């Protein structure tokens, strides 16, 4: 009856590294990105990522120190040692950066930046605006104004490249 | 409510199914709990993270 | 930003996000990405008659935020 | 005059030094040595000045 935890099951532990050791210095960044529990990246050795929080945009290499960034509706940039770059967009989130050379970012909903479309993002741009007028009350402006935001920022990364 | 207990079924292999359990405190004891993590040696794997 | 004034939880704030997201998305991928916020579920308790009597402690479509 | 910006370096060495204890406890002893090892390196400049003053005033 001694009911197995389910993160047992889960030995892909974190790698956590204690404050006296000696220091290391890395030239990769094991990142592991998922999308509504389902990883696109598995502990990828990656040059940097960029990732936009609430306080403003983070450029995370190896050997960053240990932080919880609570991420916003933006893209995500990874650069790999190579000389190649993955742009994704995610919609929300946290991203916990490790000293030990790990960034595991976990959002909500992350989809290429190319399956997203300009026009589509347009029209409801301007719905949102049409119906952010005839807002029932106080709780569905805040609502359009949340959707007019995110579409504003996939507008702006698709039209930054 | 002290915790909450979420008992479901996990999947092994195609036959191999047995019952797991996630366990949420309470945030509120959690916040005490992630005190200790913080200054305590004790909870070392949970000392970065904590912090 | 300003919806957390008006008492919306975190969480609600992410599926909305989500919600737009997923309808932004092409016609081609729509097809896999919004089967993942579609909320086709409810809330009961079986009664003394049988019925299950539905509650409403929580909304279920972002519309009733 | 000069010990006024020796004085208040010493405050802001110890300053940061609250800050740092408090996000990571366990490394205390590096930052404390750190704080007294920099505290003898503006104290010195406080020497400095308080020669001078001695020579000016007792010559």
């Amino acid at each position: 009856h001694d009911l197995p935890e389910g993160f047992e099951f889960m030995e892909h532990k974190v790698v956590n590294k204690d404050i006296h050791a000696p220091h290391e210095n890395l030239e990769t960044l094991r990142l592991t990105l998922t999308r509504q529990d389902e990883f696109l990246l598995r502990e990828e050795p990656v040059k940097c990522v960029t990732v936009t929080g609430t306080n403003g945009e983070y450029g995370i290499y190896p050997g960053h120190a240990y932080k919880i960034v609570q991420l916003n509706p933006s893209p995500l940039t990874v650069e790999y040692t190579d000389g190649t770059t993955k742009k994704y967009f995610v919609s929300g989130g946290f991203a916990h950066i490790n000293n030990e050379g790990s960034c595991d970012v976990n959002t909500v909903e992350c989809t290429l930046l190319d399956d997203l479309d300009l026009a589509i993002a347009e029209k409801e741009l301007a719905a949102q605006q049409a119906a952010l007028g005839s807002a029932k009350d106080d709780k569905a402006k805040s609502v359009v104004e949340i959707r007019i935001s995110v579409i504003e920022a996939v507008i702006a990364a698709l039209k930054h490249h | 409510a002290d915790r909450y207990q979420v008992i479901f079924n996990r999947f092994v292999s195609a036959g191999v199914q047995r019952n797991a359990v996630y366990n949420i405190p309470s945030y509120e004891k959690w916040k005490e709990d992630l005190a200790d993590a913080a200054s305590s040696d004790n909870q070392k794997n949970r000392y970065l993270f904590a912090n | 930003s300003s919806w957390r004034d008006h008492g919306i939880s975190y969480l609600k704030y992410l599926n909305v996000c989500t919600e737009t997201l997923h309808s932004t998305v092409k016609e081609s991928r729509r097809a896999k990405y919004e089967r993942w916020s579609k909320p086709c579920y409810t809330a009961q308790r079986p009664d003394g008659a049988g019925g299950q009597e539905t509650i409403d402690k929580v909304p279920i479509h972002t519309k009733d935020y | 005059i000069a010990l006024a910006g020796v004085g208040l370096g010493i405050g802001t060495i110890f300053g940061n030094l609250l800050v740092a204890c408090a996000r990571q406890p366990n490394l205390t002893k590096m930052l404390f040595n750190y704080a007294i090892l920099g505290f003898a390196l503006t104290e010195a400049i406080g020497l400095f000045a308080l020669m001078l003053a001695f020579l000016m005033l007792f010559s």
